[PDB]
């Protein structure tokens, strides 16, 4: 179906320490394929996907001295919103960006992105025109003014309508077998006696890609979602992902409550119960 | 591929 | 809106020269070129507000540093022959890569073994013959410089005390009278198309106006000919 | 590893025809590509900046083009006329050492837009020196003692200057390679 | 400046069956800023060579990580991951349950 590509980015200020710490990372949909340290022996993009290691040395350059770049002028961004806010420093601030863009199953872009944010809280984003930006205080439209006399959103819109959705057409081809290939969840469910008149039903979804996926409880036919724990989608370590939800139920009732799950590898939606 | 862009704030 | 201080620097080997440049009011970062023939325009540093931010492959010799009012100088030691290039100055906004450079108009210098082959141009305008204002209705004057070197003259001409452009051709480059010797002497040729009739009136003043640019006060000066100053010699005519 | 390349060295056109400069660039992250024009006296001045993800950029009568899979660069130019006449630099800032960007030019290429000669009106006039030279004039751009100059069409018409400082120098034959008694 | 608590989960990558190699993961996410102190504890000390996901961030700017080592449940071992972050007063244990 839909399919994205993510570059995120962060840098958080060591003040006495040294430089900033530099993270940047980049996904296509669920799978994570480059990454670059600032705190490595030898800091380079490094893969972390079997196809993308087909690329050249030349493509490894270039992300290499994109990602120092972008770390370089971040270290002079943290000096500058200190000013901006007048804020100390010898206090830890971080910054941190991501940009990308969506592609639909016709292989055309959706909607592209790319925001920035300071201490955890939004400073200034490109609008989903691809020509305008959105400020979130007085001190970030400083920024929007000197982004739009130096033409920043005109790179940005060919990149975002072209770089963009090209290079993730050929990610797409070149890992059709793992990014085009939905894992179903193998599901099944577990009982728990918490007590001698109560007990706990259990629905697992366990090893399924992409981490989108529904767990939903009904009872002999109706949904209980308000009292039903579910647990956030969590990583598996695998580039697969789990996620399981519960119910309190009165002993002998097991056979009432049935569990829905809805997944994309799924052809329709499967319905479990306790079989005991 | 990366965003070749260098843009300080 | 960039300005290069000096304009052109004629010296000797082994000297020592300094290039000040004037970056913009609203621009921040500084940029340092050179333009040989052997290697067309190569980068030498860049500075932004106040601090070094890329170098290319500029020697030890080559000193710069970018001062608290954004402007930049540049000295040059232990000058050699091939450091005779083009050394331009550049200036942006920022660090923006969506953003352009703005260059100034260059600083020329040429580096010599010794400054006893310097020489001032003679120059001597030439009035247009009578077969050509009856033939093209039109006057053309010949203004030639002639035993100058090197070629860090700028001509212009002036009629009626006031510059102008029009009807005026200046060759793009000086030609050697003999190309054998090693330091040969230059000459420049120059052009003025005026109306037959402009050229008749006896009351219009024609002058040819040749800026030399010769040794600074830093070189010495032992031999008994005059100093080889940057001077400007001119010539005149009548209608 | 930075290396532009611009071909041809020269280029000498007529009035009018639309021209073509081509331009190369080595593997690298470019950040922009540029298009400056050298004239004489003046520093240089932008004409096109193609951004990194841009393949092409208009204005007026240039439009240059931008393919980073081929790593070649084109700048298309319609009627040329004699002011579009100085030498075309190909730039481009790319990536260089960590984390810095450098503006790398071409060789270049010289261009001599030659406008069309009204009247070829050949003539060969001897004039004097004040207070005290042989003129080749309007001869179209077709086809030791003595110093000659060469056509100055672009700074009109065109004009050559030989002089000697010779007695036996005679300004109607100047060499073999309207002559008014 | 905004911070924000970061939710801890235990749990293995694969079912777990006493004598089988299998993967400790302690999941924790929505905290802010980066600073965290994650520590993977067995029988209440902690294990060495842990390795630690990538940093990265969710559409609030909440960033996520994945701190995983090799290991082989027992009946008798407990295991456990401990959190220290700027938003907590002291240092949380999370044991990692078989069925959770
Ligand atoms: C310049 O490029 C064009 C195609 O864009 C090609 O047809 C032409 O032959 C090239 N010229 C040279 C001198 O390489």
């Amino acid at each position: 179906g839909s399919h994205s590509m993510r570059y995120f980015h962060t840098s958080v200020s060591r003040p006495g320490r040294g430089e900033p710490r530099f993270i940047t990372v980049g996904y296509v949909d669920d799978t994570l394929f480059v990454r670059f340290d600032s705190d490595a022996a030898s800091p380079r993009e490094e893969p972390r996907a079997p196809w993308i290691e087909q690329e050249g040395p030349e493509y490894w350059d270039r992300e290499t001295q994109i990602s120092k770049a972008k770390a370089q002028t971040d270290r002079e961004d943290l000096r500058t919103l200190l000013r901006y806010y007048n804020q100390s420093e010898a206090g830890s601030h971080t910054l941190q960006n991501m940009y990308g863009c969506d592609v639909g199953p016709d292989g055309r872009l959706l909607r592209g992105y790319h925001q920035d944010a300071y201490d955890g809280k939004d400073y200034i984003a490109l609008n989903e025109d691809l020509s305008s930006w959105t400020a979130a205080d007085t001190a970030a439209q400083i920024t929007q003014r000197k982004w739009e006399a130096a033409r920043v959103a005109e790179q940005l819109r060919a990149y975002l309508e072209g770089e963009c959705v090209e290079w993730l057409r050929r990610y797409l081809e070149n890992g059709k077998e793992t990014l085009q290939r939905a894992d179903p969840p193998k599901t099944h469910v577990t009982h728990h006696p918490i007590s001698d008149h109560e007990a706990t039903l259990r629905c697992w979804a366990l090893g399924f890609y992409p981490a989108e996926i529904t767990l939903t409880w009904q009872r002999d036919g109706e949904d209980q979602t308000q009292d039903t724990e579910l647990v956030e989608t969590r990583p598996a370590g695998d580039r697969t992902f789990q996620k399981w939800a519960a119910v309190v139920v009165p002993s002998g009732e097991e056979q009432r409550y049935t569990c829905h799950v809805q997944h994309e590898g799924l052809p329709k939606p499967l319905t479990l119960r306790w079989e005991p | 591929t990366r965003l070749a862009l260098i843009a300080p704030k | 809106g960039v300005t290069q201080t000096p304009k052109h620097l004629i010296t000797a080997t082994g000297q020592r020269v300094t290039l000040r440049c004037s970056p913009r009011s609203g621009d921040l970062s500084v940029y340092w070129y050179q333009q040989s023939l052997d290697q067309g325009l190569q980068f030498l540093i860049q500075y932004y507000n106040g601090e070094e931010r890329a170098k290319g492959n500029i020697l030890e010799r080559f000193s710069a540093q970018q001062f608290p009012d954004l402007h930049s100088e540049l000295n040059l030691s232990s000058l050699e022959l091939g450091d005779s290039a083009l050394y331009f100055c550049a200036s942006s906004v920022g660090l923006y890569s969506t953003d352009t450079q703005y260059f100034g108009p260059g600083t020329r210098l040429t580096v010599l073994e010794d400054l006893k082959n310097v020489f001032p141009p003679e120059v001597a305008v030439f009035e247009p013959s009578e077969a050509e204002i009856s033939h093209t209705q039109k006057a053309t004057l010949v203004c030639l410089a002639t035993g100058f070197y090197p070629d860090h003259v700028e001509l212009s001409w002036w009629v009626n005390g006031k510059e102008v452009h029009s009807g005026v051709c200046t060759d793009p480059q000086p030609l050697k009278e003999q190309p054998a010797l090693n330091d040969s002497r230059y000459a420049l040729s120059s052009r003025l198309r005026v109306s037959a009739t402009f050229w008749q009136n006896p009351r219009n003043h024609f002058r040819c106006q040749v800026q030399f640019y010769g040794l600074s006060e830093n070189d010495e000066w032992t031999q008994d000919r005059a100093k080889p100053v940057t001077q400007i010699v001119s010539a005149e005519a009548w209608g | 590893k930075q290396e532009v390349t611009q071909i041809p060295a020269a280029l000498s056109v007529p009035e009018g025809e639309n021209l073509v400069l081509n331009c190369s660039f080595t593997d690298s992250a470019i950040y922009n590509l540029q298009w400056f024009r050298q004239d004489p006296g003046k520093g240089l001045t932008s004409l096109l900046l193609i951004q990194s993800s841009q393949r092409e950029q208009t204005s007026g009568r240039l439009n240059a083009s931008l393919d980073k899979s081929s790593g070649r660069s084109t700048l298309y130019i319609a009627a040329s006329q004699p002011g579009d006449s100085a030498t075309y630099l190909c730039a481009v800032s790319l990536g260089t050492g960590a984390g810095s960007y450098q503006l790398t030019f071409g060789k270049g290429t010289k261009l001599s837009v030659i406008p069309y000669i009204q009247n070829p009106d050949p003539a060969v006039y001897q004039l004097r020196d004040s207070k005290s030279v042989c003129l080749f004039t309007d001869f179209d751009s077709q086809t030791s003692d003595v110093y000659i100059t060469d056509k100055c069409v672009l700074d009109k018409s065109n004009s050559a200057v030989a002089w000697s400082n010779k007695s036996d120098f005679a300004c109607a034959n100047a060499f073999n390679n309207f002559f008014p008694s | 400046m905004i911070q924000r608590t970061p939710k801890i989960q235990v749990y293995s990558r694969h079912p777990a069956e006493n004598g089988k190699s299998n993967f400790l993961n302690c999941y924790v996410s929505g905290f802010h800023p980066s600073d965290i102190e994650v520590d993977l504890l067995k029988n209440g000390e902690r294990i060495e060579k842990v390795e630690h996901s990538d940093l990265s961030f969710s559409k609030d700017w909440s960033f996520y990580l994945l701190y995983y080592t090799e290991f082989t449940p027992t009946e008798k071992d407990e295991y456990a991951c401990r959190v220290n972050h700027v938003t907590l007063s002291q240092p949380k244990i999370v044991k990692w349950d078989r069925d959770m």
